[PDB]
């Protein structure tokens, strides 16, 4: 059971956009099809020397600083069906989440109450025509896993979402 | 054209391990893990 | 008016790591303003089971593993060999 005591330091941890590239005799194919939606026989696809700017962000929850769809909001999932596994979901437009060590995090709230019905208008039934969608937050595990954690300004936030994930719509 | 993509990679599994050899260079602590 | 949601926030040393199964510990904040101004650009769900297809679905937050982190972003890309 290895312990490992390193000189601890405060540094602070900045993201650099990453360009992936291609990778030795392979070739990236990006495809160009503006809703592209995981699996499947993407259409309007061509080749690329590298991807985009990614920018690396490691946090729970809440993907952020990223990658935002051009249409309208995208979801996406391996198994729609299998209730264990993770849904992705890409946001039409960007909310702020501003934080600070005291302790806060706060985003607006009519911002955010939007982008609930957005994605609510399509959720699990698959674009269901309807039925009652439901936001709860978090069953249990994890610190991490049960709050929005992210590494802020070289610092470790556990942000209590409760508050983001309560709500019901049809 | 037309050929296919899915949930499975590109660099999901390249950059993971870049990451997380990124944060291994610059986020040092006072590590612990399981054998 | 300008009614804002604010979320309760906690700053842990202590953490279980996402690299691999572990434990680590980092130093107490040494800066009295630590800011930070992030774009929320997703969202990574989970649903409630064992009521498939009827009335209701529940969705709560999730994530953890940080591959479906980078899978948001490199979707819509692959690799093929090239000659």
């Amino acid at each position: 059971t290895s312990v490992i005591t390193q000189a601890c330091p405060k540094v602070s941890f900045e993201p650099i956009p990453i360009h992936y590239c291609a990778p030795a005799g392979f070739a990236i194919l990006k495809c160009n099809n503006k809703t592209f939606n995981g699996t499947g026989p993407c259409t309007n696809v061509s080749t690329v020397q590298c991807t985009h700017g990614i920018r690396p962000v490691v946090s729970t929850q809440l993907l952020l600083n990223g990658s935002l769809a051009e249409e309208e909001v995208v979801i996406r999932s391996v198994n729609f069906t299998d209730n264990a596994k993770t849904i992705i979901v890409q946001l039409n437009t960007s909310v702020e989440i501003n934080c600070t060590g005291a302790g806060h995090c706060n985003i607006s709230r009519a911002k955010w109450n939007n982008t609930l019905k957005q994605i609510a208008s399509k959720l699990r039934e698959q674009f269901g025509n309807n039925k009652t969608i439901i936001f709860k937050q978090s069953s249990g595990g994890d610190p991490e896993i049960v709050t929005h954690s992210f590494n802020c300004g070289g610092e470790f936030f556990y942000c209590n979402s409760t508050q983001l994930f309560n709500s019901t719509w049809f | 054209t037309e050929n296919f993509n899915m949930w499975k990679n590109d660099m999901v599994e390249q950059m993971h391990e870049d990451i997380i050899s990124l944060w291994d260079q610059s986020l040092k602590p006072c590590v612990k893990l399981t054998p | 008016g300008s009614d804002t949601i604010t979320l309760p926030c906690r700053i842990k040393q202590i953490i279980n790591m996402w690299q691999k199964v572990g434990k680590a510990m980092y130093a107490p904040p040494i800066s009295g303003q630590i800011r930070c101004s992030s774009n929320i650009t997703g969202l990574l769900l989970t649903r409630d089971g064992g009521n498939s297809n009827n009335e209701s679905e529940i969705f709560r937050p999730g994530g953890g593993d940080m591959r479906d982190n980078w899978r948001s972003e490199l979707y819509k890309y692959k690799v093929v060999k090239i000659e």
